[PDB]
């Protein structure tokens, strides 16, 4: 619950664009090619980018 | 006195805090279910009632619209 | 006649402190009980700020040690500390006995791993003007297998203290020459006069560039007008902590607020207002103005603190007298300063935020 | 003896003549102010003379701020060649006790601490001038603390307005107000600065939440006579639930780990409860009377034992 | 220096035994004196006071702890006059605190957890030995308590010496609080306006780039209908000054322990001393 808390505080203070907080699944990272016992060794620092359409140029 | 503050003086009497992970979980909740295009899985769309995010009955303007 | 003055005794794990190497007459400062500082830093700490940080610091000095609310000597405080004076040339005096003299395997690591543990207090806000307290100024001691047994002055002259050997029974209170800075001398004070002592700590906040210093400064100012002082030495730490010291808080941006406007609200009899029971009532309260204040990311006077200070004494002279020797600890020459008839008066800690 | 108490030893001259020799023995119980620790001074440097900066004699604002770069002490016997004081930052006596005298025309009451607030009032700019020395000895007035909270707000506000009435006191329903003055520019700013930091340094990011309670006082203020008798006809908060309607941001960052009022309130008595002793002077006094009277008229002495 | 507070006869057999058990305790008189009545200690004096009314009431009074008792009379000490005098006076725990050493121990009203004599007609409180750095905590802890009234599980939790604290254990002590409440938020809320009236832009500027550069100019000293503005400047320096002194909880007692354990449990009594 405190990762949806947590992002948008940095939405609130911008961050014009949307936000949306997506669940995944424990399967549709296993597919992804992860460990999942790797994450389980409660914040998590991950890096987010948006990419264009058809131009390349990238956030 | 409604419904939903009789029920924020029973978690704050049961366990003794606010705990903002638990007062979100007391409003209405959307729980939209999605598939992801690469691997075929499931994962989950959410929108809350207190969250400035899309979905959200608290929202700033302009919304998403799937005109395109 | 003699004067009156009070002891104390404590049983003290020689981890940080020896009264062996510090001879009799030095500074001592007690810690609280480090289980309270994981917890303290997961509290207190600003937002952004590593809260695991501080319970990982003091967890490799405990590892580092074994190759309880202790005491930390002045001379093993000012070592830890000694990246951080102008005077270099002493300042590499005072660490070179600490790691020849003290008792133990790679004392050497201890000091880079102690002043690795007061960079986590600075940085998990934690500060250790809140952990260091006053003990007293040593009598004498009693030697055992990993602990000793400690005889120090809480309040009271230093000089009446028996120390017990009747060869040389008396103690002068011993100081390092890095950490004693007189505000007599540099401000031109040459009158004669009672002078009082102040430990001074002093930080500086920034992103993994955090520093440490402890001072003891003679002055003839009162503790209520110590601050237009300490600001005239350490104003640089000042301008550096109020721009470097918030970091990685979220700022509003832009501004969202907008100015403030009761001045132009009340004077125009036209605007909408309420009644005692109208007010917190929805339909009453939306027909009022909407005022959402945004205080997010602003430098909070705890998070631009330079500098702490507390009373620790006087000499009740006309004119106080210094000396500057240099004493023989072991095989290591160090200048010393030496202070003549401190009478002991403890006070509590004031931020100078 | 050198903990318990501490003896200065103001020298008086050779050449003073009785009617000026007389004035001093009734100068008993005062405050002085030395500049020094020192055991030996005379009476040049305790007068007004020392006390002139660059210049330029200061005001009763002015008079404020070099108190406090001084050391207030109490004279304990007025002997014919020197005058033998008390200086209070050291210690008392051996017993502890020390007796003032009240120069105010207010009772002192018991375990009221006393600060010391210059000659302010009419009737009262009361100066002990010695002729055949040219000195005048302004003593300040020893009074309660909650009247000494009062006049420095008094004055402290007063210069405000003339940057760009209110010198009527009231204490237990006896009238008396304070003499009004021109002040000099610059110990007024000097005033202010000490003002605008206590009072932002106590804003936090938990203030927001607090703000939100002013509709909540206002809405209260209608059955409690309590809340009612605490806000007041003219403050700023009862027209500020009239016309504003304050909500609180919704999140915190990190907002789980961290309490927002606990740091709030520390942080507010640090900077604002503070105050009081960043403009004037601190109460080191206070007032234990042993079995006299409860109540010390005025022109009476009072015995004294410290306070932190 | 000791003062002689006099049981009024009429003792009976379990009464004489609370006063034996109250050896080491904290009590406030009046004015020192020799002959004092116990009815000017107990609780009948203090009229039920709040605990605000308490703070106020432990600054007037004189603190002073209990001796040697005999069974006619109750032999004290005060904390001011007849400290610096004598050596030593013990002190005993009702605090769930472990005492350190050298710490400096002021008071704080029974907010916790009352030796009453049936037979006088009387109820004693008696404070809590805290240390001082706790006292600006669990003070300002149960006040920010009482403003969510009108929480968080971290705000009941207090860790001093290794040891846990549990404030919650909040019926009656929050009503009994309520007058603090009403007073710290207030000269708050009183205090954020009269600076949001004089300056009035401090809100509006940016965070980190405006409000600094604003803020540094404050640091230096080389750079020089109506509203009741004014007015409300007094009227807020006079109460804010009024809660500076009674949260204070400035420290009567400082712990030197001599020929003993360094850490004084709850209960155990530990050595005292109020002058070098």
């Amino acid at each position: 619950m405190n990762a949806h808390l947590a992002n948008e505080v940095q939405y609130d203070l911008g961050h014009p664009s949307s936000l949306v907080h997506v669940i995944i699944s424990s399967e549709c990272l296993a597919a992804a090619g992860i460990p999942l016992a790797a994450l389980m060794r409660a914040n998590f620092q991950v890096e987010i980018q948006t990419r264009a359409h058809a131009t390349g140029d990238c956030t | 006195r409604s419904l939903v503050e009789w029920l924020d003086r029973g978690w704050e009497a049961l366990a003794g805090g606010d705990r903002p992970d638990w007062l979100w979980s007391r409003r209405s909740i959307s729980v939209v279910l999605r598939h992801h295009y690469g691997t075929k899985q499931r994962f989950v769309v959410v929108s809350y009632e207190n969250s400035v995010a899309w979905g959200g009955r608290r929202a700033r303007p302009p919304l998403l619209s799937s005109a395109l | 006649g003699s004067p009156r003055h009070h002891l104390t005794r404590q049983v003290i794990l020689t981890d940080l402190c020896q009264p062996n190497a510090d001879r009799a007459g030095t500074l001592l400062l007690a810690l609280r009980h480090p289980a309270d500082l994981p917890h303290l830093a997961h509290q207190r700490a600003p937002p952004g700020r590593q809260t695991e940080r501080l319970g990982e610091a003091w967890g490799q000095l405990m590892e580092a040690t074994a190759l309880r609310a202790g005491l930390v000597s002045f001379n093993f405080l000012v070592a830890a500390c000694a990246a951080s004076y102008d005077a270099r040339d002493a300042a590499d005096a005072v660490r070179a006995h600490v790691t020849a003299n003290y008792r133990g395997t790679r004392v050497g690591a201890r000091l880079d791993r102690f002043s690795e543990c007061l960079r986590a207090m600075v940085h998990t806000h934690v500060f250790p003007h809140e952990v260091m307290r006053f003990f007293g100024g040593l009598v004498s001691w009693v030697t055992q297998d990993e602990l000793a047994s400690v005889t120090a002055v809480c309040a009271g002259p230093q000089e009446a203290a028996h120390t017990g050997h009747p060869g040389r029974p008396r103690s002068a209170v011993i100081l390092p020459a890095c950490a004693f800075v007189d505000l007599d001398a540099e401000l031109g004070l040459g009158g004669p006069g009672a002078a009082f002592l102040y430990l001074v700590f002093t930080y500086r906040q920034r992103r993994d560039q955090e520093l440490c210093c402890v001072y003891v400064i003679k002055s003839q100012l009162p503790p209520r007008g110590l601050e237009p002082a300490l600001e005239r030495l350490f104003g640089r730490l000042r301008i550096t902590n109020t721009i470097h010291g918030t970091e990685d808080m979220t700022p509003p941006a832009p501004n969202r607020n907008p100015d403030f406007p009761l001045a132009g609200l009340a004077a125009n009899p036209q605007t909408p207002r309420c009644s005692a029971g109208q007010v917190t009532n929805p339909q009453f309260a939306d027909r009022l103005y909407r005022w959402q204040p945004d205080l997010r990311g602003r430098p909070t006077a705890r998070t631009c603190t330079y500098a702490a200070f507390a009373e620790l004494g006087m000499m009740p002279e006309d004119s106080p007298r210094c000396l500057h020797r240099t004493e023989r600890f072991g095989a290591v020459s160090v200048p010393v300063v030496i202070l003549e008839g401190v009478v002991w008066r403890p006070g509590e800690w004031r931020a100078c935020a | 003896m050198l903990a318990d108490g501490f003896e200065t030893d103001i020298a008086i001259p050779s050449g003073i003549s009785r009617p000026d020799a007389a004035a001093l023995q009734r100068c008993e119980g005062r405050v002085v102010f030395l500049p020094t620790i020192r055991r030996q001074l005379t009476l040049a440097d305790v007068a007004h003379e020392s006390f002139v900066s660059g210049g330029v004699s200061p005001d009763t604002l002015g008079l404020l701020l070099a108190y406090r770069r001084r050391f207030p002490a109490v004279i304990t016997r007025v002997l014919p060649t020197r005058i033998v004081a008390c200086p209070l930052d050291v210690g008392l006596t051996h017993a502890g006790t020390v007796n003032l005298r009240n120069t105010s025309p207010v009772d002192l009451c018991n375990g009221d601490p006393i600060s010391l607030v210059p000659p302010v009032f009419e009737g009262q700019a009361t100066d002990v001038r010695l002729d055949s020395l040219d000195l005048t000895l302004r003593f300040p007035v020893p009074l309660p603390s909650p009247l000494a909270r009062e006049i420095v707000a008094r004055l402290v506000a007063r210069g405000i307005r003339d940057l760009n009435d209110l010198n009527v006191l009231y204490y237990n329903g006896s009238r008396l107000s304070l003499l009004a003055d021109v002040q000099q520019l610059g110990p007024v700013n000097a005033e202010l600065r000490s003002l605008v930091l206590n009072m932002v340094y106590s804003i936090t990011e938990g203030t927001t939440i607090i703000l939100t309670l002013i509709p909540r006082l206002f809405a209260l203020s209608a059955q409690d006579g309590y809340v009612n008798a605490l806000l007041q006809m003219q403050s700023v908060t009862r027209e500020a639930a009239q016309l504003i309607h304050p909500e609180a941001p919704a999140l915190m960052q990190d907002g789980e780990r961290r309490l927002p009022l606990y740091e709030a309130l520390v942080a507010w008595l640090t900077h604002a409860g503070q105050l009081g002793d960043t403009l004037a002077l601190a109460p080191v006094v206070r007032v234990c009377t042993f079995d006299g009277a409860a109540v010390v008229r005025s022109g009476d002495m009072a015995p004294v034992i410290r306070y932190p």
